[PDB]
RNA sequence: GUGAACAGCCUCUAGUUGAUAGAAUAAUGUAGAUAAGGGAAGUCGGCAAAAUAGAUCCGUAACUUCGGGAUAAGGAUUGGCUCUAAGGGUCGGCGAUCAACUU
RNA sequence: AGCUUAUCACCCCGGAAUUGGUUUAUCCGGAGAUGGGGUCUUAUGGCUGGAAGAGGCCAGCACCUUUGCUGGCUCCGGUGC
RNA sequence: UUCAAAUGAGAACUUUGAAGACUGAAGUGGGGAAAGGUUCCACGUCAACAGCAGUUGGACGUGGGUUAGUCGAUCCUAAGA
């Protein structure tokens, strides 16, 4: 298997983000062998409130995860302020840009 | 002011052309103070001078057209504009074919499916034509062996 | 509003020439994101502290 | 511009599909044009004349390659239905409706399958001789 | 060029050391007739062979 | 630049009386594809050449460090 | 990338955005383009322009120093999409597996 | 820099017509082929040393600096008129 | 070709940024030979020159800059002197 781990503390604390909607987006928009609706025993998306987590036996990659997360942020109008980054291998997190006063 | 030297030096430092490098117009005095590559590096890291990532050249269309060509499209007489030879030399075709026929006969002789004398006559017949491909050569071999055991 | 978004991005992009700047390196104001997130329906009491 | 001007001149005007319909309609018309005595001026010296595409070829093999082509199929797929006369043009505007409808049912009943059978005889005749 | 001989380079060095205007403390001299350098040279105007 | 396999010749080089400097390099490597392990490179600076010894096992490596002579200067990392 | 192609057309890297400017849109010019019907009546003279043009197939006369003439001439076609067939290599005492554009 | 690696060429055995081997291109063989084993040039490639410590790509952290320092990754392949 | 800002007494022509285009790897690119000789780079800087302009310049004034046992000459001989 393969595990991937997103952290959502930064935006969620300041009140722009809800991890449950992000996981609700991921769990349906993730594709396996074609289109939506094939996550049978292969993939498991689960949140804690501060950390979202994905576990996949099927084809899944950090670039795919970043692609989905950026799509969600563009949906909720957050692409121009937040970026999905890697802090460690398969350990990613959302982070604001360098906005200063 | 005049940041020509600074643009040149920033290009030479970052390892790109001047067409890429970017000077924020607000930090003009801070850039004009710089007359050294160390200072330009400081301005590169602090965020006053950046790199301007590459102008793209996508190949989605080219890959799609190539896939359609693999599937056998865009090949008709209205798309052909050079001769059949210029597109594919008959010399190349004959080379492939004759190498194939030589290799097959060598393998058969080494395995023991055929003797050296029949190999020798087939070598020169395949050097000539009357063996158009692997199938015809195999069928001729089968006919030969069958009439031989019939005799 | 979808048409307005398309029209805005048409001016914003200009992509066949010069490869839009990355946001990693740029810096934006505060007040801009205030207006943006107020329009989105969030409140900035957690950001004002900061 | 030049292409339309220099192709579709009234000098270089061709033969108005209505008439090709009226010609492929009946037996005697198609047999006459298949026979077509030796004329010194015509391209193929008479013979080798396609009726759908009202055209004289040089030879039998040039007829073959014409028939195995989309220029022929363009015309045969254009000539299946009714021929669009002024009757149609005015029945559309509300003028001599009953004449148009009589012509339509006449083609649907009588003249249609007549011409279809004539075309089929033409096709197997040409395919057998060629 | 760029693979000069020392003769050519020596002549070039003389030309460089000559390529100047006239000093200002010569204007201020008793009975000074000289007001400019009439043997002045520039790479684009005149060639020195 | 030269590699060595034997240990006796590395000791001879350390005692060659024209060597002043050595250095130990540590690398993290994967074996075959499989497991992390600690490779060690003992380099000694001759006058003409740089001789080097590759030791995969750290236990033998540190005993080599012990058996090195004391006057020779060494550089870690 | 198209295409036989270092052709022509567009683009990536790198470089440049230099050549006195602004407002109107008369004639005559310079550089191009289109024109009904007729088609060389023009003119010293078909000058110039037009037309033809690539690739596949059929077919190709006199004459000939037999080597050519010859792309002679003259004719049928060319898009897109979905398919069929054929054209190969490596291993196993016919199969498993892999792969390209040519018709 | 060390080890290894090749077409041509050469050596030992053996003695060839039912003539055989063989190049895209037809030349070679009792002046000793095919076959079996072996030798050589090491252009050229492979591994290692050089050499990751370099360089490249990212993430940071001081923010008072006209040089401020840490952490991660840098892998495995495929194809051709 | 255009827009804003900066500089400046003054900006169609300078600098930065934002756009639009061009050369289109047989280049408006990156390097060299002959020739030129400091034209390279920086700091000041506009009287004359850049067929308009000019705060700009290959201009004007003042300085800085070209590091070789391994690149070349040097050596060899060629036609020849
Ligand atoms: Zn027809």
């Amino acid at each position: 298997a393969k595990t991937f781990t997103v952290d959502v503390s930064s935006p969620t604390e300041n009140g722009v983000f809800d991890p449950a909607s992000y996981a609700k987006y991921l769990i349906d928009h993730i594709k396996v062998e074609g289109a939506v609706g094939n996550l049978g025993n292969a993939v498991t998306v689960t949140e804690d409130g501060t950390v979202v987590t994905v576990v996949s036996t099927a084809k899944f990659s950090g670039k795919y995860l970043k692609y989905l997360t950026k799509k969600y942020l563009k949906k909720n109008q957050l692409r121009d302020w937040i970026r999905f980054v890697s802090t460690k291998t398969n350990e990613y997190r959302l982070a604001f840009y360098q906005v200063t006063p | 002011a005049n940041l020509r030297t600074q643009k040149r030096l920033a290009a030479s430092v970052v390892g790109v052309g001047k067409r890429k490098v970017w000077l924020d117009p607000n930090e003009t005095s801070e850039i004009a103070q710089a007359n050294s590559r160390n200072a330009i590096r400081k301005l590169v890291k602090n965020g006053t001078i950046v790199k301007k990532a590459v102008t793209v050249h996508s190949k989605s269309r080219t890959r799609a057209h190539a896939q359609s060509k693999r599937e056998g499209r865009h090949s008709g007489y209205g798309k052909r504009k050079g001769t059949r030879e210029a597109r594919l030399p008959s010399q190349v075709v004959w080379i492939r074919r004759l190498r194939v026929l030589r290799r097959l006969l060598a393998k058969y002789r080494d395995a023991g499916k055929i003797d050296k004398h029949l190999y020798h006559v087939l070598y020169k017949e395949s050097k000539g034509n009357a063996f158009k491909h692997k199938r015809a050569l195999v069928e001729h071999i089968i006919q030969a062996k069958a009439d031989a055991q019939r005799e | 509003r979808q048409k307005t978004m398309i029209a805005e991005a048409r001016n914003r992009k200009s992509l066949k020439n010069k490869a839009i700047m990355p946001r990693s390196k740029l810096t934006k104001s505060f007040g801009k994101m205030e207006e943006h997130m107020s329009t989105l329906g969030h409140d900035m009491s957690a950001l004002q502290d900061k | 511009g030049r292409y339309s001007v220099k192709r579709y001149k009234t000098k270089r005007r061709t033969r108005d599909l209505d008439l090709i319909y009226n010609d492929l309609s009946t037996k005697e018309s198609v047999q006459k044009l298949l026979n077509q005595p030796l004329d010194e001026t015509k391209p193929g010296l008479g013979q080798h004349y396609c009726i759908h595409c009202a055209k004289y070829m040089e030879t039998a093999i040039a007829l073959k390659t014409h028939l195995k082509g989309k220029v022929h199929k363009r015309r045969v797929k254009e000539l299946r239905g009714v021929p669009y006369t002024q009757e149609v043009s005015d029945a559309a505007a509300g003028y001599n409706l009953n004449k148009f409808l009589n012509r339509v049912q006449e083609i649907t009943q009588s003249v249609g399958p007549e011409k279809e059978s004539n075309e089929a005889l033409l096709k197997e005749h040409l395919d057998s001789t060629l | 060029a760029a693979q000069k001989s020392f003769r050519i380079k020596q002549k070039m060095a003389k030309a460089k050391k000559q390529n100047r205007p006239l000093p200002q403390w010569i204007r201020l001299r008793t009975n000074n007739t000289i007001r400019y350098n009439a043997k002045r040279r520039n790479w684009r105007r005149t060639k020195m062979n | 630049a030269r590699e060595i396999t034997d240990i006796k010749q590395f000791l001879e080089l350390t005692r060659r009386a024209d060597v002043k400097t050595a250095t130990v390099k540590i690398n993290k490597k994967l074996n075959k594809a499989g497991k992390p392990f600690r490779q060690t490179k003992f380099k000694v600076r001759g006058s003409s050449s740089l001789y080097t010894l590759v030791i995969n096992d750290a236990g033998k490596a540190k005993k080599l460090i012990q058996s090195l002579p004391p006057t020779l200067k060494v550089n870690r990392l």
